[PDB]
């Protein structure tokens, strides 16, 4: 009525459980080889005397009056890099400047390209990723841009997150307290005129904490031309006002130490060439600026929380609408789960008292090469750093229709959203247990 | 006229 | 019908509990005594009167009629040590050199072998674990190696954490800032000419977040021959440059103070024979270099999520394939858990600010032995460490099929991935509930 | 009595899993396009044919 | 009464065709290969997967 | 001509 | 007689 036979073993009635397990000392030696943790083979046999293979022979039939159907839970781990070229969180297209050239007798002549850098897998954390990035702006410049003209001066593209508009006057049209207030708010992208980046094949977009209000229509650019309205005020000569004490004032610092321009538009102005994200968003036109067309978001580090779906071509009867095959990118699916990662969350108050500290730490200023420039600058680190941490996920799928005839040797697949195996899956096993349903 | 780009100098 | 009777009690019907548990004060006394939480006796009877094992006579009667089922909830609690013996985290071969002579009137003769270094069981998280490691290759060295010629400059294989090459400069072939930007990135293993390290019997390559991309080819050997590409780039003569200020800058520091040589290939070449395997990875060809068949995994301290299997042996029946025995590693199994162990992680900006204060609060500088040497050096202590905690666990196995005739004592048994008791179980128990499943 | 049947594929019984998903490669490209990640149409079809 | 099944695919009544043929991509790689067209293997089943 | 292997200046 | 509103002085 509700048996369930095995080769010549007394015959077990309704319910029991096979388990799908990739450890087996014998299995591992035979079988899978060529394989992994995420597409693998394994014995449901569970019957220490028969040559695994000979094992496939034998068959766990559940009674065939029956259609019955198994709890399938299983423990899912990985151990996936926050940052990593699988996940595509490695690399980033931006345009930077390449040449500046003394053109022509009397023209300035500026070339833009667009690159693609790409980062060391693994490094976490969010502001470090941001300052490898920024780095990588840079280590291209070191091959191509002074190389060729182009000064710091004029680096065109840089993660910052930092509200360049705190000290802002009114009236001044200058940061008064002649520094860009070191705080941390929100990650931004700072553009110079003609360049701009692009993430359209990133997820690293996510990371910085900016999306598009419409994220279907592929195609993530964000260009310098787009940063309407928001262009980094500029500073107060700080020591001119004060020494003079008519006021000088009007007087926006226009280098610093080390003299670097700080790109003014005119002589005129109090504006400078840099334009920030942040400040388009919640300071330019709400209509037609870019708070019109992207999101300002939390951040997470994970990149985006993205699901994996199992199968067991062999055990399960293949739900609804999918059809059976052999190619392993199209099995059928039979349960869902979101990929085991998470975003820690912790206090530095150490930040920016740390980067302070942090710079004499690491014998390098590598990540601050312009301690003056007040754009140029380190960002400061944000109190609240966010981690990716892998963790075991004790998952459960529901009861899922069975095969009355199972084969000793099971097929174990999990994938990810574009139908392939995933690479940083240390441990996946599976529980099933049958159970009658109703019969034939 | 080499820009090492790292300020030696602090 | 359906009854439930006992010796001489009233029957009881439908459902009730027994009670499998190992703190008894009865039984522990008589029965276990060379056992452990993981493999003990217990009485099911729960009758004050009655000796154990003349309780081990009488027996729960579950009625006969009908085929029952119980669910079984557990509880098990450990706390394993994340380096210890029996979980093979506290070993590892690795290939050193043992002397360095003068021979045969011109030849530089280099010996270099094999050799299997342990740990102090327990020594929790994961950078301190790293340092451990160095100081076993220490350790060593100061038992052979001094002893036999070679030099402290010729150390091979040192465990490190830092990007060996965040200064370098496209052009000069140097690391500008005349030291590697002390920021730890990744634990990644450095090797010099003709050494190496190998894993092949120890999880903690999980530790150093190292793993094949093809698991299941028993065989962790990682080469200085296979860190192609990628060789730690060398040191800008600072001092030289500077004071020269042609330019000196081709000046590749060559030793350091209490002069150490940083073994660089050749009296020209900007690179060093170090070779990282950090580097490898993300820096060298990534067709055939290591990336090929290694991948950059997160850490994770516990060394690998396993699971433990029980069994009742003596009170379940056994599941669909397992054949019943008697050898206590082959019982049949009933439910799996993993083994109850988690990865807290913390933040300690503390880090390097710490090595740095670490040392003087560590009345010895033990572990930074060579505090000159920029390679030898102690790695930096990453922010966010992990540590394995040990978590109790309130599982839940599925309803199992039980005989209609439980024994007086059961038998429990806690099983480990190879199948034999785990040393480190300090509480196990669990409740049965049984319950109609249909009739005969 | 209680099956669950699909264009031209074996009947089903008792039951299975319908998912309802935004990530489908497809259906973004054609579909959704103007929506976002609270309003979506997606097809629970799941066969890669079609 | 009078079906015809497969695998895990709807139950087919009455009739259909099964195909015998050489030119495969898939069989002829592998399978066939010292054999020639008057000796050869075919698979019927005809599912792209597997 | 022995190294203790120690860094005793710091 | 403009106000700042900032203490530059510390």
């Amino acid at each position: 009525r509700n048996s369930i036979r095995y080769s010549e073993l007394a015959p077990l009635f309704d319910t029991t459980r096979v388990y799908l397990v990739d450890n087996k000392s014998t299995d591992v030696a035979s079988l899978n080889y060529q394989n992994d943790h995420s597409n693998f083979l394994t014995t449901v046999i569970q019957n220490n005397d028969y040559s695994p293979g000979e094992a496939s022979t034998q068959t766990i039939n559940l009674d065939d009056r029956s259609h019955w159907g198994g709890d399938l839970k299983t423990i899912l781990h990985t151990n996936m890099p926050n940052v990593n070229e699988f996940m595509f969180t490695n690399k980033f297209k931006a345009r930077v400047m390449v040449s500046r050239s003394l053109t022509k007798d009397k023209q300035v002549e500026l070339k833009y390209e667009w690159v693609e850098f790409t980062l060391p897998e693994g490094n976490y954390s969010e502001t470090m990723t941001i300052d490898l990035m920024n780095n990588a702006i840079v280590e291209h410049y070191l091959k191509v841009g002074r190389q060729n003209g182009v000064l710091e001066s004029d680096i065109g593209v840089k993660f910052d997150t930092r509200n360049f508009r705190l000290g802002f006057d009114p009236v001044t049209g200058l940061v008064m307290p002649g520094v860009y207030t070191n705080e941390a708010f929100h990650p931004d992208i700072i553009l110079l005129p003609g360049c701009g980046v692009d993430f359209t094949h990133s997820r690293l977009s996510n990371l910085l904490g900016i999306r598009k209000r419409q994220p279907f229509q592929e195609g993530f650019r964000i260009t310098y031309d787009d940063l309407e309205g928001g262009n980094i005020p500029a500073l107060l000569d700080v020591d001119a006002y004060q020494a003079s004490l008519k006021k000088p004032v009007i007087k926006p610092l226009t280098e610093d130490s080390k003299k670097r321009s700080y790109n003014l538009i005119s002589n005129d102005s109090t504006f400078t060439q840099y334009r920030s994200w942040y400040l388009a968003y919640n300071y330019g036109d709400p209509q037609t600026g870019i708070r019109s067309w992207t999101l300002l978001c939390t951040p997470d580090v994970t990149c985006g929380s993205e699901q994996v779906y199992w199968s067991l071509p062999d055990m399960m009867q293949d739900p609804v609408t999918f059809r059976s095959t052999s190619q392993i990118s199209n099995f059928p699916v039979v349960g869902a789960e979101l990929l085991p990662v998470h975003s820690k969350s912790f206090y530095n108050d150490q930040a920016v008292y740390s980067q302070l500290i942090r710079q004499f730490t690491s014998l390098t200023h590598v990540f601050n090469r312009f301690p003056e420039n007040q754009i140029l600058a380190r960002p400061p680190a944000p109190t609240i750093t966010t981690v990716s941490e892998n963790v075991p996920a004790l998952t459960d799928h529901g009861t899922l229709p069975l095969r009355n005839s199972i084969g000793g040797v099971q097929r174990v697949t999990i994938t990810d959203a574009r139908r392939r195996t995933c690479p940083y899956v240390y441990k996946a096993l599976g529980i099933v247990s049958p159970r009658v349903l109703s019969s034939r | 006229t080499f820009n090492p780009v790292y300020p030696y100098d602090t």
